[PDB]
């Protein structure tokens, strides 16, 4: 009955990102005084499904001038991977006891921009093509960043298994050890998951929706909604990692009620970004980073290598 | 190959007889190409610009303003291709 | 049993007749995608689960990236499908038909008699058992690099660093 | 040897056979030249899981590095062959085979 | 005016189009953002230039 | 359980889908620009029926054509219509483009926006308000839910 | 020992063999509006981008 | 008096004659790039015939002035300025045949 | 009402043409020429608006008027009949839909069109049926619309027939077709070469044939058919198709049976079929190469070659390897006759 | 097992998503609604070459940080070793030329990026 567990993954968290859409519009909306969508719903609680509706519905066109079969693989592969990345996340118990899973985390996190690059290669369009091309560019110029920060706040839970990462915080929380470094994954999961002041890869005004442009109805739900699926797990996973929180064994379900909690806090601020930030511009995006983020992670880094020698705390697991 | 006199001749002749307006009854080496010929000042640019096509360099237009007989203009080919011979 | 390693294996196999074709340089870059899934799959089950991830990440996650990169500095309009080239389709249907002769080798269940022996049988039979205390032997085996083997570190420091150099000073001649 | 050894080894015949087949523009002999690290990769690593000769753990990895290291010195290489052409093969200055 | 009731000819200076013309002289080299935001310094609007 | 009762119900299905989101992409033109955003602007807020201006005429379905047209410009229109999505709609507005309107007599204009897009409402004005422009789209919808594609092809 | 379809081919020049570089002629041209939101419905930038 | 180019009539005929080799020369990459479906000689025809549309002039200045005006369309064409549309106006082919003989104008409608 | 001013968008003439079914691929054509001229139009819907919509540009303010109506009603099919001057049938279909039974389509309406035509006092009638409705046993409607043709000659005897000989445009249900029996794999011959044998009119011609025939005084009772000015053969013809769509062509050469054997499997879908039995029996069986009837050249206009017309027809089919091309690089055909 | 499992499943729902987005729709593909969008007019040539120094002068950078980030991965285990002098040199050595390297292309303008 795994297979019913694994089902019983997949369908909430899709609706949670159609929630989250709904949401999106919601609180982005009243940060702009105006009321979001409200018509249709009572509440616009039924606005997503009639939303995807008129997506699906929608004549989704073969372009002439694309290859095809790279063209619809990109999509398939985004949902994927979206999806795929939520399967070892400790809630609390783990889907799967993954012995390094945070590593695959990373693994998962960095084939999904792959298909970006698909999505605007195949397209053929020259936004396509440019677009495609500066987010790729953001993307790795990210991950490098990030996953020297990541290591370095797993120093110190001992290990690179998951559940752990629970034991490690059964008090004061990661945060308040290691904040400067919470701060830089935060902003980089701000721009790997390509969002707000970090905006580039949709383009926007500077690219009329950049890469996404040609794909019509249902492949640009594909993405549309893998973005969202990056989006909160991200931030589910920045919730674990540097939120800790009490856990009682005997009442598991009490952990979850709070973790959600932790977790759609995150989710949210990003909102409450988008709502407050101007884009930076390619070059920019890349110079605070390669110039300003990089070398206090390296410093972090060896001063967080350095401490459990220091403070002889070195932690349990082999 | 060294590319004789004849083989410029016989592309010139060639390319005009592949051209519409000089049917092959009109054709005439020395006859001048507009004293006899019948066909549009036009053609001249057009032909000439093909046969140059084929032997690759741009005519300036003063040898445009040559064509007398074209086998003048032949003899403008020998002339830079430097065979005459 | 599965032979689930062993397929995998051919599946590898195949990745690289797809891809040891030359069909601009992007396709091949899914087909290193494809034997690149297949490959850290592969070596997971051995169990050596940080390395065939260190491949599915620093592999994957990092070279063809930097090559779909290099498809934009080179293209050319018009770039070959597999199906565009008699030599190249001709070249894949030539590595399939091989590959296969190896399953056929397979199902023959006798040892290969190409280059040298293969003992032929499952995957399984080799494995011994891996007993152990709370630590995988890929661990510490690992972890072994910084504090026993100080030396590989000091030239794979120094050659990567002198590496930088050398891409400085092929691009900056420019 | 079981089977699974023979087919990656195998698996590097092709991925020398595609480099030496030799076609058009060059970056395609990258691609064959990394895909052939690739399989030298995971031949040591399944070696050292087999016997369980740990010290050599240490080494698949640092094959890698290296390998990967020459391969990203070679797209520059390309980069300056692309800079004067747009890349291919088919056009070689120096004489004398 | 010619005298009559319908004037004879009313050409319509546009600051705007002074602006727009400068622009490529203002925006040379820039990367591709901030000639963007660079017409939006210009504060310039379509309907005014093309009169 | 009528074969005819589940058509109803699916033409109730997909015309209230289409018709209760539709994603406007605007050629705010000339003038009739300002007022098309004064519709997203708070005090009226498009959005909250959903509406919503997304840029890319490929992820997007009504058009909105605020504004004069002119000559220069109409093969550009005539390209985005083509490359909309079916089941695309258009809107013209204004007295821009109902027929040039003001500028009805000049070698410059397109008279009206017909002449080359299959319209659908018409939102007179000059520039109408932008309240009177969201009259214009609500009546769209309730023209949208009109359709019945489903019940048709079932009958023929 | 020439031979004389080797002969055809030129000596090598003294030192950069300069002349290839004429060959290079790698440019792009593209767009902005009517549609592009930055292009305010009504212009058309047209630029020939580098990079 | 100011001439605008070329001083006397032929000076200027050559300008031309090498305006019909340019266009001439560019017309199949226009029908080649613009993906026109215009037979690749018929361009050629009435490019030749546009030439003849003025084919009587005899102004001094004025001819001048005609290839400036000439310039500007192949300047048009090259850049991809213009469009399919544009550049197949010339064409004229949605018109409804118009006969100039007197008795069938005669017929059709009230006429100049 | 007597015709004003040059003709022209805003020009009037006394046509008050009512157009059937116009909302398929004729005559959306017919309607331009119509409209080119100004002449007014009242083309009438059966399906939805919405199809319907693309038809508004083509007219002049007030000049296209849709009305609703069913081909079934007699009084609804005299509403749009009501004030007509000329009344026309395009109406036409290949794969018999179930509540339109497939005889009524080619006999009912027409008939009731042509008595209406007859009560209402309509100046002209004119209607269409293919060249090989002749009757033969294979296909149902060569024969139905026979039927009807006689019948509404009947009928409205003075009314003109058109009996087009296969016309091929960008929104051709054929040409695209055969372009499109690619996605299966070959292309389903019976048996190769001769076995049948067409000829093409362009659709444009066709049209202009139309509408002329309606500025013909002569084009009365008479019978008009079309016919291209090239003939070719089915298997060369095919040849050219995959010669113009750069796609790979394989003949599949098949025992006459099995190919009705796939016709009746694909009868099956609810939808709209791309194939059908009856359209099985439109393959094998070639045109007949009459032309003692009146017919296109008789109007006075001039077929347009196909050869030179295919490329734009067929441009949407090509691979984006091959997307761009001159439709010169394909070659003539060779013609048969 | 589980892990194939599971991304068995995923592929085949998101396959199942592509199958009925498309056979689904059912209406008219046809020539220039399938043209490449190109903000209106049409494009002047299929896309080529967007070349650039600045994108590998800073991207092969990136390749060759992250082999170096593949070395640093063993770190939290090696770090439990018996003999930590012996290591701790080596766990601040590699960072130092990690900085050191990005020291060096710091100030030879190597780092333009954009
Ligand atoms: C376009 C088509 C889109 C399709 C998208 C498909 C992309 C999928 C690629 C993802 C491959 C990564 C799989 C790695 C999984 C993994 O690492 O599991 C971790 C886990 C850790 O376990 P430990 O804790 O170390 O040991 C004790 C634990 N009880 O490892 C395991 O134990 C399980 C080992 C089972 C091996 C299964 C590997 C599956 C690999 C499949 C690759 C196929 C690639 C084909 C892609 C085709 C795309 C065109
Ligand atoms: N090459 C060719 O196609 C040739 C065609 N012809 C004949 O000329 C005619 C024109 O061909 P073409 O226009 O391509 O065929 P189409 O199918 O394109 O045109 C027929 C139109 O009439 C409508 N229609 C007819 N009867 C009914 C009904 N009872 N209920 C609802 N709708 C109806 C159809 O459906 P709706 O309007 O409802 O969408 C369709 O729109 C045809 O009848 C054909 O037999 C002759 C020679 C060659
Ligand atoms: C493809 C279709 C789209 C393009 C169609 C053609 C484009 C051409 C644009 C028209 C530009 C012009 O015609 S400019 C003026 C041309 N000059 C004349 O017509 C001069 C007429 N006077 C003459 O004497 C002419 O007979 C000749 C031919 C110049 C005589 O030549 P001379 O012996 O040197
Ligand atoms: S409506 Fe008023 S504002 Fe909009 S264009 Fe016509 S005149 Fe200018």
């Amino acid at each position: 009955m795994f297979m019913i567990n694994i089902l019983s993954l997949i369908i909430p968290i899709l609706l949670a990102v159609a929630f989250l859409t709904l949401v999106e519009r919601k609180v982005l909306g009243y940060m702009q005084l105006r009321k979001g969508p409200n018509v249709v719903g009572p509440y616009g609680l039924l606005q997503p499904i009639a939303d995807a509706l008129k997506l699906f519905t929608k004549e989704p066109l073969r372009p002439a001038t694309s290859s095809i079969s790279m063209f619809i693989i990109a999509p398939i592969l985004a949902l994927s991977l979206a999806l795929t990345m939520w399967v070892p996340l400790p809630m609390p118990y783990p889907l799967i006891n993954m012995n390094l899973g945070v590593l695959f985390m990373l693994a998962m996190s960095s084939l999904a921009v792959y298909s970006i690059l698909w999505s605007g290669w195949a397209s053929n369009s020259k936004y396509a093509l440019i677009g495609a091309l500066r987010a790729v560019a953001q993307t790795i110029s990210y991950e490098v960043t990030l996953a020297i920060i990541l290591l370095s706040v797993l120093l110190m839970n001992g290990s690179y298994t998951l559940s752990t990462l629970i034991t490690t915080q059964e008090h004061i929380w990661m945060i308040f050890t290691s904040w400067p470094l919470a701060m830089m994954w935060f902003i980089s999961t701000l721009a790997e998951t390509n969002r707000a002041p970090f905006d580039l890869t949709e383009g926007e005004s500077e690219l009329v929706s950049g890469f996404n442009v040609e794909y019509a109805a249902g492949p640009f739900a594909m993405f549309f909604m893998a973005e969202y699926a990056n989006i909160i797990m991200m931030n589910a996973f920045t919730a674990i990692l540097f939120l800790g929180a009490s856990h009682d064994p005997h009442t598991p379900e009490l952990y979850t009620i709070n973790f959600v909690l932790k977790t759609l806090a995150l989710t949210i601020t990003f909102l409450w970004i988008r709502a407050s930030y101007p884009r930076f511009r390619y070059d920019q995006l890349m110079h605070l980073l390669w110039k300003s983020f990089l070398p206090l992670t390296l410093a972090l880094c060896m001063w967080h290598i350095s401490l459990p020698i220091m403070t002889a705390s070195i932690p349990p697991q082999s | 190959p060294p590319l004789t006199l004849e083989a410029i001749k016989d592309r010139v002749l060639y390319v005009l007889k592949l051209y519409d307006k000089i049917d092959p009854e009109k054709l005439s080496v020395n006859s001048h190409f507009m004293k006899d010929l019948g066909l549009d000042s036009l053609d001249q640019v057009e032909i000439i610009m093909a046969m140059e096509d084929e032997f690759g360099f741009e005519i300036p237009d003063i040898d445009a303003e040559k064509l007398m007989c074209p086998q003048e203009i032949v003899d403008y080919i020998a002339d830079k291709k430097d065979v005459y011979e | 049993t599965m032979y689930i390693a062993f397929i995998l294996s051919t599946i590898f196999v195949i990745g690289f007749v797809g891809f040891s074709s030359k069909p601009s340089p992007i396709y091949g870059g899914l087909g290193l995608i494809v034997s690149g899934g297949v490959g850290c799959g592969i070596v997971l089950n051995f169990g050596g689960s940080f390395l065939g991830l260190m491949v599915f990440l620093i592999y994957l996650g990092g070279m063809l990236v930097v090559f779909g990169y290099t498809t934009a500095m080179a293209t050319e309009m018009y770039p070959e499908v597999w199906v565009s080239n008699k030599t190249v389709f001709g070249a894949f249907v030539s590595g399939l038909m091989m590959e296969f002769c190896m399953v056929y080798y397979a199902l023959k269940e006798e040892e290969v008699e190409i280059i040298f022996k293969f003992n032929g049988l499952g995957d399984w039979v080799i494995y011994d058992t891996g007993d152990s205390g709370f630590f995988s032997e890929e661990a510490m085996g690992i972890a072994a690099l910084y504090s026993y083997g100080t030396w590989l570190v000091i030239v794979t420091g120094w050659s990567l660093l002198i590496g930088v150099v050398v891409i400085m000073e092929i691009t900056r001649g420019n | 040897m079981p089977l699974v050894y023979m087919n990656i080894i195998m698996a590097f015949a092709i991925a020398l056979a595609g480099l030496l087949m030799y076609r058009s523009h060059l970056m395609s002999s990258l691609l064959c030249l990394e895909g052939m690290m690739l399989s030298l990769f995971i031949m040591s690593t399944l070696i050292i899981l087999n016997t369980h000769f740990t010290l050599a753990n240490m080494m698949p990895i640092i094959l890698l590095v290296f390998a990967a290291c020459e391969a990203a010195l070679g797209l520059s290489l390309l980069v300056m062959v692309s800079n004067t052409y747009g890349t291919d093969y088919v056009q070689n200055l120096n004489l004398l085979q | 005016s010619d005298g009559s009731s319908r004037p004879y000819r009313c050409k319509i200076k546009a600051p705007g189009f002074a602006h727009l013309a400068g622009l490529d002289k203002m925006s040379k080299g820039h990367m591709l953002a901030d000639v963007v935001a660079i017409i939006g310094t210009q504060d310039i609007v379509f309907g005014e230039v093309d009169r | 359980s009528r074969g005819e009762y589940v058509v109803a119900k699916l033409d109730d299905l997909v015309n209230w889908a289409r018709r209760s989101s539709l994603w406007p992409m605007t050629f705010g033109l000339a003038c009739c620009a300002v007022e098309m955003m004064h519709m997203a602007a708070p005090r009226y807020d498009m959005d909250r029926f959903g509406v919503v201006f997304r840029a890319s005429p490929r992820q997007s379905d009504v058009m909105i054509v605020a504004g004069t047209l002119t000559n220069k410009m109409a093969p550009a229109l005539r390209k985005v219509y083509d490359q909309m999505p079916e089941p695309r709609y258009v809107v013209s507005m204004g007295s821009c483009a109902n027929g040039g309107g003001y500028y009805h007599y000049s070698y410059s204009v397109v008279r009206g926006c017909d002449r080359i897009v299959p319209v659908d409402i018409y939102v007179p004005g000059c520039p109408p308000t932008a309240e009177a422009l969201l009259y214009g789209i609500l009546q769209l919808q309730r023209k949208i839910k009109r359709e019945k594609r489903l019940r048709i092809w079932y009958r023929r | 020992y020439p031979t004389k379809e080797t002969a055809h081919w030129k000596p090598p020049p003294w030192n950069d063999v300069d002349p290839p570089k004429d060959t290079l002629v790698s440019n792009l041209t593209l767009n902005f509006g009517p549609q592009h939101p930055a292009a305010h419905g009504v212009l058309r930038l047209v630029m020939e981008l580098s990079g | 008096v100011k001439p605008i180019f070329s001083r006397d009539m032929n000076e200027a005929k050559r300008r031309v004659r090498e305006l019909y080799r340019a266009w001439y020369r560019e017309v199949p990459n226009t029908v080649h790039l613009f993906q026109l479906d215009i037979s690749v000689k018929q361009g050629r025809d009435k490019v030749r015939e546009m030439f003849m549309k003025n084919a009587h002039v005899t102004d001094p200045r004025v001819v001048d002035l005609l290839v400036i005006k000439g310039k500007m369309e192949l300047e048009e064409t090259i850049n991809v300025w213009k469009q399919r549309t544009h550049i197949m106006r010339f064409f004229h082919e949605t018109e409804a045949p118009r006969p100039t003989d007197f008795l069938s104008k005669f017929y059709v409608g009230h006429d100049p | 009402l007597i015709p004003h001013g040059k003709g022209g968008r805003s020009s009037v003439s006394g046509i008050v043409a009512t157009v059937f079914g116009a909302t398929g691929f004729l005559g959306r054509y017919v309607v331009n020429h119509l409209g080119r001229m100004g002449s007014q139009v009242i083309v009438p819907y059966r399906c939805e608006p919405y199809d319907t919509m693309h038809l508004r540009p083509m007219g002049d303010l007030g000049q296209i008027i849709f009305m609703e109506w069913n081909g079934k009603d007699k009084d609804s099919i005299r509403k749009v009949v009501e004030h007509s001057n000329v009344v026309i049938n395009l109406v036409g279909r290949e794969w018999e839909t179930k509540n339109f039974d497939f005889e009524d389509v080619f006999v009912k309406i027409p008939h009731a069109i042509a008595q209406v035509s007859k009560e209402a006092g309509v100046e002209k009638l004119i209607h269409i049926s293919h060249l090989n409705a002749d009757i033969k046993s294979p296909s149902r409607y060569l024969r139905s619309k026979a039927v009807g043709e006689k019948e509404v000659r009947a009928a409205f005897p003075e009314a003109t027939i058109i009996k087009p000989s296969d016309i091929f445009g960008r929104e051709d249900r054929f040409l695209n077709y055969f372009a499109s029996m690619r996605w299966f794999g070959g292309v389903p011959l019976i048996s190769l070469g001769k076995e049948t044998v067409k000829q093409p009119v362009y659709i444009v011609d066709v049209s202009k044939g139309i509408i002329n025939a309606i500025k013909d005084p002569d084009a009365k009772g008479k019978t008009f058919a079309f016919v291209g000015p090239n003939r070719y053969l089915l298997f060369d013809l095919v040849q050219y198709i995959f010669a113009v769509a750069y796609r790979p062509f394989l003949p599949y050469p098949l025992p006459h049976f099995a190919y009705r054997w796939v016709g009746r499997l694909f009868e099956v879908s609810p939808f709209e079929p791309w194939t059908t039995r009856d359209k099985v029996e439109r393959v094998h069986m070639s045109d007949m190469t009459l032309p003692h009837l009146p017919g296109l050249e008789d109007l006075g206009i001039q077929a347009t070659p196909l050869e030179l017309k295919a490329i734009e027809v067929l441009r949407r089919h090509r691979t984006y390897r091959w997307l761009t091309s001159e439709m010169e690089d394909v070659k003539p055909a060779k013609t048969v006759n | 097992m589980n892990i194939m499992l599971t991304l068995l499943t995923n592929v085949t729902l998101a396959s199942l998503l592509v199958l009925i987005a498309f056979w689904l729709p059912q209406l008219n593909a046809y020539s220039e609604k399938t043209s490449p969008y190109e903000c209106g007019f049409d494009p002047m040539g299929s896309a080529r070459l967007p070349f650039s120094m600045k994108f590998f002068l800073v991207a092969i950078t990136f390749l060759l940080f992250d082999l170096e980030i593949a070395l640093l991965l063993p770190l939290p285990w090696a770090s439990q070793t018996n003999n930590l002098k012996t290591m701790l040199t080596m766990a601040l050595f590699l960072l130092i030329l990690l900085a050191a390297s990005l020291a060096y292309e710091w100030t030879q303008k190597g780092l333009e990026w954009a």
